RNA sequence: UAAUUGCGAUAACGAACGAGACCUUAACCUACUAAAUAGUGGUGCUAGCAUUUGCUGGUUAUCCACUUCUUAGAGGGACUAUCGGUUUCAAGCCGAUGGAAGUUUGAGGCAAUAACAGGUCUGUGAUGCCCUUAGACGUUCUGGGCCGCACGCGCGCUACACUGACGGAGCCAGCGAGUCUAACCUUGGCCGAGAGGUCUUGGUAAUCUUGUGAAACUCCGUCGUGCUGGGGAUAGAGCAUUGUAAUUAUUGCUCUUCAACGAGGAAUUCCUAGUAAGCGCAAGUCAUCAGCUUGCGUUGAUUACGUCCCUGCCCUUUGUACACACC
C-alpha cells in the first residue's frame, strides 16, 4: 500500500527471476522453466532432460 | 561513349553488314559497330520481325542468330 | 554451356563436343614444374604431368580464361567461352589457356 | 518495330532547373540525375505527364518538358499524394513541399540552422560534425577527411 | 480432346489471359495503380504499367483455380519477395495487401471468385468456365 | 454405451509401451471394434545451452532432449467398464487423460 | 487445467526436482535416498525411500503429516490429493546418496578423512557392490587444496 | 580399419573351441547358432562374433592353426 | 478391376508417389503433362526413362504422380525414379521376366542409379561453425 | 590398426581403466501392428471441358477398402559377405561383384590417469577469512552512464556488377514454437501506398497458425561497361508500432540526400563430400530491437586419396651443465 517504494516491473528482466536462485542473468524461459542456465544444468538430470546426441 | 539512337547511317550500315559475318548477337553488334546495346536489341527485334537472319535459340540473356541461308 | 555449344555450332559446322575435346587436347600442359627444398634459392624442377592432371588443368585454364575475359565486358560468358574454345581448338597464340600452357612449357624447359 | 527514323531533332545533354541533364540516357534517369528528385518520383512524373517512357531524352521536346517541370513544382494539384513528397507538415506553414536542385541543400541547411539556434543536442552534434543519429563512433567514423 | 489450365503452359496462358482482360477492360482498377510498388520489399514500380494489374488478375485467377481457397494473406505471402535492407541481410516481406484485395474484389465484381466458407475465396462457375475456354484457345493456337 | 477417447503420454518409452500393451490387451479381451492404438510423432523438446558456468573456455554447446511420446485409443464402452479401465491401468510417469467427446 | 502436454510433462519434471530439493533439505538426518511421484488422478501417492523411516514416522506420524501439510500448501493442491509414504530402502548399502550422507555425518562429527572414507568404501564393498570410489576434495590438512581418491573395486567410465 | 578386438577374438575362439561339430561354414547359419548358444546382448557384436567365427572355420578347413 | 500399383521416388526430401495403372497410355505429374514441368532444361531428365526403354512400353499405361517436399531439382529427380520404378514394378507384377530384366540391364547400363536412391544425406551442423564441417575463423592475435 | 588395435615375440603371468564395445540420430524394409489428429484409391453428390468411355477438381458425418508414400513401436539388415590378388603367408590390406549402406556405413553423445597454482567468490541461501553494517558497500526511487571518440586491433554483414541490378510472372523445404486466470501463434473479412490498424475465427496443438506457397533459382522483359538503373553508408522531413517513458534517431514504413568501394600489400583462416561455398527459415535471449549464436532445410563445385618441408602430436633410441624443466 506504500507509495514511493516501487517502479513498474511488468515486462523484461527484473520482473522475471530464476526460481532457484532469484537471478536476473541467463534465464531459460523455453517451456516455462524460468530457471538460470547453470541451475538448469545442475537439475536437468532430475527434471528429465537427458543428452543423447 | 556509344551511339544509342540511329542516325540512318548506322541503320543502312547494319543493313549492309548483316551478311558480313555469321554469328549475330548483342555483343557482336556492339563490338563490330558502336551501338549502346539497347538499340542493338531493338535492331534484333526488327530483324527477327523481318528475318534476313534466322534464330537458333531465343533466351532472354542472350539471342543467337545467323544468316538466312 | 548449351548456349556456348550453340555458338560453337554457329561459328563452325563441326561437332561442339569435338571442339571441346580438341581444346582440352591442345591445352593440356605437357610438362609442369614442382618444388624442391634446395637450401638457398628454393628450387623448381621440371616434372611431367599425369593425363588426368592434364585434363583437369586444361578445363581449369579454359574456365579461368573465360571468367577473366568476361568479367567487365559487353560479351557474355557463353560468347567468351565459345571463342576461347575455338582458339584452343585451333591454337593461335590467342587463348589464355594456350598462353598459360606455353608459359608453363617454357618455364619447365628453362628450369630443367 | 519501335525503330525511330528521326534525324535532326535529337539533342545531346540539355538543361532543366539549374542542372546539366544528360541527353542520351533515359528520361526518368536523367530526371534522377537532376538533384532533389529520384527514380520513383521521376517515373511517376513521366507517367502522369503522359511523356513517352520507352526511349531517351533527345526528343520528348519542349512542351512536354515544361509539362514535366510544372508538375515538378506543383505536384499537389494533379493528384500526386501528400506522402510522396520529401517535406510534408513543415516548419512554420504546414503545407506540403517538394524541394528541388538548390532548395534541397538550402533548406536542409536552414533546418539544421533552426535546430542549432534552438540549441538542440542535435545542433551540438551537427556543430561538432559528429554522427548525429545514434551511432557508435568508437570504432567507425575514422578518416573523415 | 480434354482441356485444362493444368494442361496448358503457365507463362503463355498468363500472357493470353492478360491480353483477353485487356480486350474486355471491365476491371475497375483503383486510382493508385501507378503509385504503388506492389510490395514494401520492392524499390521500383512495375515497368509495364498498362498491363501489370491485369497480369496480376490473370495470375490470381489461375491461383484460385489451382487451389481450394486462399486469402489476401496467402496472396501477399506469395507475391512478396526479398527486401533489401541496405547493409543488413535480405528478408522475406509480404506484398501489397491493398492491391491484392483490389484485384480480388475486382475479380469478384466480374464474377470469377466468390466468398468460400470457413473463410476464403474460391473459383466461380463462369470463372472456371472462361478460364477453361481460354485454356482451349491457348491449346489450339497452333497453326 | 458411450464413445470416448483415451489419450496417454509420457517420457519413458518402455513404461509407456507396457501401459499401451495393457490398454490394448484389456480392450481386446473386452472387444468394442478392434481399435489398435494410433502412434503420434514423437515431440523432441530441444534445449541448447552453454557448458560453461562463466564465459571462459572454448565455446562448446550442449543440447538436452526430452522425448514426449503420445498415443490415443478410442473406446465405446458403458460406464463401469470405462471406469475400471481408467482406475486399474495406472503406472508412474505416464499421464493418461480421458475425454467424453 | 488446460495446459499443453509438453508444458505439463516438463512441469511434472520441475515438480519432481522441487520435491527432491525439499526432502534433501529437511530429510537429511534420516538418510533420504530417493523420492518417486506415483502419480494417480484423485490422490497422487508420493513414496519416500529413506533409511530411518522410524525417524520419519517417529512420534505418532507427527513430522510426516507436517511435511504432508508443507508439500500441500507449497504446491497448492486440494487437501487429500497427495499423501507421503515411507520405505526402508532395500539394499541400503548400495546407495550413493546414502553413502554421501553418512560421510557428511562422519565429517561433521569430526572423523579423519582417511578413516571415514576407508569405512565408507569397505562398507560398500562388503555390502556387495562391484566398485566404489570416494573423491572427497578440498583443504584437508594445509591451505592448498588436494584431491584424495579412494577407489576400491571395478569401475567403468564411458 | 577392420581389426577385430579382444572381445570378439576371445569369444569366437571359445565358441570354435567348444562347439566345433555344431557350427557351420555359413555366416547366416553361424549367427543363428551364436544367437542360440550365446546370451550376447548386442546385435552388431553378435554379427562380429559370427563373422570372425566363419573366418576361423575357413582357416581350420584350410589347415591347422596354433591358436 | 483397376490393375494399379503404387511406387515412390525419393531424393533428399522429395517424395513422389506414382500411381501406375493399365489405361490408354498417359503420363502426368501433379495433374499436368510431363511436357509442362518447369525445371526448364531438365525436361529431358524426366523424359530419360520414357525415352530410354521406348514409348512403346508406355502406350498402354496411365501414371499419375503426386509430389511433396524438397526443392525443384529434388522434385524432378524424384519423378525420374517414380516413372522408372513404377515402370519396373509394373513389369515385375504383370509381364515377362525377360522384359523386366532387359529394362534393368538398360537402366543399370546408363544409370544415374535411377532405380536405387542416393544415400547422401545432409549431415548435422556442429557448434563453432556456420557449416557442418567448416568452423569459424580464428585469429591468434 | 583410427587405436599398448591385434598377430606374435617374450622374466613375466593374470588383470583393470581408457579405445573399442555402448547409446542417440541419418540412411533400407511395397515383410508385422495399426491409424478421418497422416494419407491413398473407389463409391455416391457436384463443377468445367470434351463428350465416346475420359481429364482436371471440390465435397464431412457420402460411405467402403488399403497402408505404397507419413508417423511410430517390435524386429530384420552389413559381419567388410563372396571372389581375385598380396602379406611371416597370421593379424590384415587392395581391387571387383552383389547390396539401401563396404572411408571402425555417416555424424555425434559419453569418454581414463595426472595436472594447470586456466576461468568463475558478477549463477548459486555453495562458501572460509577480511571489509562494511544505518547520514551502510543492504535495499529502494528519480535522472544519467554502460553507446561516450585523435586513434589501434578481433569476429562479421553489405558489396565493388551483365554467371549482374531491376520489373513482372513460374514456384518448391525442413528443424521447431505458441494463451488460464493469461492474454501467445494468428487464418479469414474490411481500411490503409506502406508500416500497420479494426471485426471475427482456429489452436493447450501430426489437427490451427502452416503446404510456414522461404530465399537463392526458372522464364519473359527493361538496363548497359557509364562509380551506371552497381553500392546504399551519411543526412533532412513525415507516418506508425512496442513501452510508464524512445531526446544521444528502439525498431518498421514513405520520399529525398546517393559517400567510400574499380577484386584489396605484408600476412593469415577454414575445408576432402551431399563436404566447401551460396541461399533463406525456425528457436534462444525478447514488451520492442539480429548484421549474433544454436539448429534446419534449398542449390551444390574444384582439387588430394598423399607427405613430414613449415606448425605441432604419439612411440623408441640417444645427448644434456635443464626439473619454476629451452620462455
Ligand atoms: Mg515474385
Ligand atoms: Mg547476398
Ligand atoms: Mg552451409
Ligand atoms: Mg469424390
Ligand atoms: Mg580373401
Ligand atoms: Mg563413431
Ligand atoms: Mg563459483
Ligand atoms: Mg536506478
Ligand atoms: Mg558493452
Ligand atoms: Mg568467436
Ligand atoms: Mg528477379
Ligand atoms: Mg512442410
Ligand atoms: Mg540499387
Ligand atoms: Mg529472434
Ligand atoms: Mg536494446
Ligand atoms: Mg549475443
Ligand atoms: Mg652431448
Ligand atoms: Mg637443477
Ligand atoms: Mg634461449
Ligand atoms: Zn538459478
Amino acid at each position: 500500500e506504500n507509495v514511493w517504494f516501487s517502479h513498474p516491473r511488468r515486462y523484461g528482466k527484473g520482473s522475471r527471476q530464476c526460481r532457484v536462485c532469484s537471478s536476473h542473468t541467463g534465464l531459460i524461459r523455453k517451456y516455462g522453466l524460468n530457471i538460470c542456465r547453470q541451475c538448469f544444468r545442475e537439475k536437468a538430470n532430475d527434471i528429465g532432460f537427458n543428452k543423447f546426441r | 561513349q556509344h551511339a544509342v539512337i540511329l542516325d540512318q547511317e548506322k541503320y543502312d550500315r547494319i543493313l549492309k553488314e548483316v551478311p558480313t559475318y555469321r554469328y549475330v548477337s548483342v555483343s557482336v553488334l556492339v563490338d563490330r559497330l558502336k551501338i549502346g546495346g539497347s538499340l542493338a536489341r531493338i535492331a534484333l527485334r526488327h530483324l527477327e520481325k523481318e528475318g534476313i537472319i534466322k534464330p537458333i535459340s531465343k533466351h532472354s540473356k542472350q539471342a543467337i542468330y545467323t544468316r538466312a541461308t | 554451356i548449351k548456349h556456348t555449344l550453340d555458338i560453337i555450332n554457329v561459328l563452325t559446322d563441326q561437332n561442339p563436343i569435338q571442339v571441346v575435346v580438341d581444346a582440352i587436347t591442345n591445352t593440356g600442359p605437357r610438362e609442369d614444374t614442382t618444388r624442391v627444398g634446395g637450401g638457398g634459392a628454393a628450387r623448381r624442377q621440371a616434372v611431367d604431368v599425369s593425363p588426368l592432371r592434364r585434363v583437369n588443368q586444361a578445363i581449369a585454364l579454359l574456365t579461368i580464361g573465360a571468367r577473366e575475359a568476361a568479367f567487365r565486358n559487353i560479351k557474355t560468358i557463353a560468347e567468351t567461352l565459345a571463342e576461347e574454345l575455338i582458339n584452343a581448338a585451333k591454337g593461335s597464340s590467342t587463348s589464355y589457356a594456350i598462353k598459360k600452357k606455353d608459359e608453363l612449357e617454357r618455364v619447365a624447359k628453362s628450369n630443367r | 518495330s519501335l525503330v525511330v527514323q528521326e534525324q535532326g531533332s535529337f539533342q545531346h545533354i540539355l538543361r532543366l532547373l539549374n542542372t546539366n541533364v544528360d541527353g542520351n540516357i533515359k528520361i526518368v534517369y536523367a530526371l534522377t540525375t537532376i538533384k532533389g528528385v529520384g527514380r520513383r518520383y521521376s517515373n511517376l512524373v513521366c507517367k502522369k505527364a503522359d511523356v513517352d517512357l520507352h526511349k531517351r531524352a533527345g526528343e520528348l521536346t519542349q512542351e512536354e518538358l515544361e509539362r514535366i517541370v510544372q508538375i515538378m513544382q506543383n505536384p499537389t494539384h494533379y493528384k500526386i499524394p501528400a506522402w510522396f513528397l520529401n517535406r510534408q507538415n513543415d516548419i512554420t506553414d504546414g503545407k506540403d513541399y517538394h524541394t528541388l536542385a538548390n532548395n534541397v541543400e538550402s533548406k536542409l541547411r536552414d533546418d539544421l540552422e533552426r535546430l542549432k539556434k534552438i540549441r538542440a543536442h542535435r545542433g551540438i552534434r551537427h556543430f561538432w560534425g559528429l554522427r548525429v543519429r545514434g551511432q557508435h563512433t568508437k570504432t567507425t567514423g575514422r578518416r573523415r577527411a | 480432346p480434354g482441356v485444362s489450365v493444368r494442361d496448358v503452359a503457365a507463362q503463355d496462358f498468363i500472357n493470353a489471359y492478360a491480353s483477353f482482360l485487356q480486350r474486355q477492360g471491365k476491371l475497375e482498377v483503383p486510382g493508385y495503380v501507378d503509385i504503388v510498388k506492389t510490395s514494401s520489399g520492392n524499390e521500383m514500380p512495375p515497368q509495364d504499367a498498362e498491363g501489370w494489374f491485369y497480369k496480376r488478375a490473370a495470375s490470381v485467377a489461375r491461383h484460385i483455380y489451382m487451389r481450394k481457397q486462399v486469402g489476401v494473406g496467402k496472396l501477399n505471402k506469395l507475391y512478396g519477395g526479398a527486401k533489401s535492407r541496405g547493409v543488413r541481410p535480405y528478408k522475406h516481406i509480404d506484398a501489397s495487401g491493398s492491391i491484392n484485395r483490389k484485384v480480388l474484389q475486382a475479380l469478384e465484381k466480374i464474377g470469377i471468385v466468390e466468398i468460400s466458407p470457413k473463410g476464403g475465396r474460391r473459383i466461380s462457375e463462369n470463372g472456371q468456365r472462361d478460364l477453361d475456354r481460354i485454356a482451349a484457345q491457348t491449346l489450339e493456337e497452333d497453326e | 454405451i458411450i464413445k470416448i477417447r483415451i489419450t496417454l503420454t509420457s517420457t519413458k518409452v518402455k513404461q509407456l509401451e507396457n501401459v499401451s500393451s495393457n490398454i490394448v490387451k484389456n480392450a481386446e479381451q473386452h472387444n468394442l471394434v478392434k481399435k489398435g492404438p494410433v502412434r503420434l510423432p514423437t515431440k523432441v523438446l530441444k534445449i541448447s545451452t552453454r557448458k560453461t558456468p562463466n564465459g571462459e573456455g572454448s565455446k562448446t554447446w550442449e543440447t538436452y532432449e526430452m522425448r514426449i511420446h503420445k498415443r490415443y485409443i478410442d473406446l465405446e464402452a458403458p460406464v463401469q467398464i470405462v471406469k475400471r479401465i481408467t482406475q486399474i491401468t495406472i503406472e508412474p510417469g505416464v499421464d493418461v487423460e480421458v475425454v467424453v467427446a | 487445467a488446460l495446459i499443453s502436454k509438453k508444458r505439463k510433462l516438463v512441469a511434472d519434471g520441475v515438480f519432481y526436482a522441487e520435491l527432491n530439493e525439499f526432502f534433501t533439505r529437511e530429510l537429511a538426518e534420516e538418510g533420504y535416498s530417493g523420492v518417486e511421484v506415483r502419480v494417480t488422478p484423485t490422490k497422487t501417492e508420493v513414496i519416500i525411500r529413506a533409511t530411518r523411516t522410524q525417524d520419519v514416522l517417529g512420534e505418532n506420524g507427527r513430522r510426516i503429516n507436517e511435511l504432508t501439510l508443507l508439500v500441500q500448501k507449497r504446491f497448492k493442491y486440494a487437501p487429500g490429493t497427495i499423501v507421503l509414504y515411507a520405505e526402508r530402502v532395500q539394499d541400503r548399502g548400495l546407495s550413493a546418496v546414502a553413502q554421501a550422507e553418512s560421510m557428511k555425518f562422519k565429517l561433521l562429527n569430526g572423523l579423519a578423512i582417511r578413516r571415514a572414507a576407508y569405512g565408507v568404501v569397505r562398507y560398500v564393498m562388503e555390502s556387495g557392490a562391484k566398485g566404489c570410489e570416494v573423491v572427497v576434495s578440498g583443504k584437508l590438512r594445509a591451505a592448498r587444496a588436494k584431491a584424495m581418491k579412494f577407489a576400491d573395486g571395478f569401475l567403468i567410465h564411458s | 580399419g577392420r581389426v577385430r578386438t579382444k572381445t570378439v577374438k576371445r569369444a569366437s575362439k571359445a565358441l570354435i573351441e567348444r562347439y566345433y561339430p555344431k557350427l557351420t561354414l555359413d555366416f547366416q547359419t553361424n549367427k543363428r547358432l551364436c544367437d542360440e548358444i550365446a546370451t550376447i546382448q548386442s546385435k552388431r557384436l553378435r554379427n562380429k562374433i559370427a563373422g570372425y567365427t566363419t573366418h576361423l572355420m575357413k582357416r581350420i578347413q584350410k589347415g591347422p592353426v596354433r591358436g | 478391376a483397376v490393375p494399379s500399383v503404387q511406387t515412390f521416388g525419393k531424393k533428399k526430401s522429395a517424395t513422389a508417389v506414382a500411381h501406375v495403372k493399365a489405361g490408354k497410355g498417359l503420363i502426368k505429374v501433379n495433374g499436368s503433362p510431363i511436357t509442362l514441368v518447369e525445371p526448364e532444361i531438365l525436361r529431358f531428365k524426366v523424359y530419360e526413362p520414357l525415352l530410354l526403354v521406348g514409348l512403346d512400353k508406355f502406350s498402354n499405361i496411365d501414371i499419375r504422380v503426386r509430389v511433396t517436399g524438397g526443392g525443384h531439382v529434388s522434385q524432378v529427380y524424384a519423378i525420374r525414379q517414380a516413372i522408372a520404378k513404377g515402370l519396373v514394378a509394373y513389369h515385375q507384377k504383370y509381364v515377362d521376366e525377360q522384359s523386366k530384366n532387359e529394362l534393368k540391364k538398360a537402366f543399370t547400363s546408363y544409370d544415374r542409379t535411377l532405380l536405387i536412391a542416393d544415400s547422401r544425406r545432409p549431415e548435422p551442423k556442429k557448434f563453432g561453425g556456420k557449416g557442418a564441417r567448416s568452423r569459424f575463423q580464428k585469429s591468434y592475435r
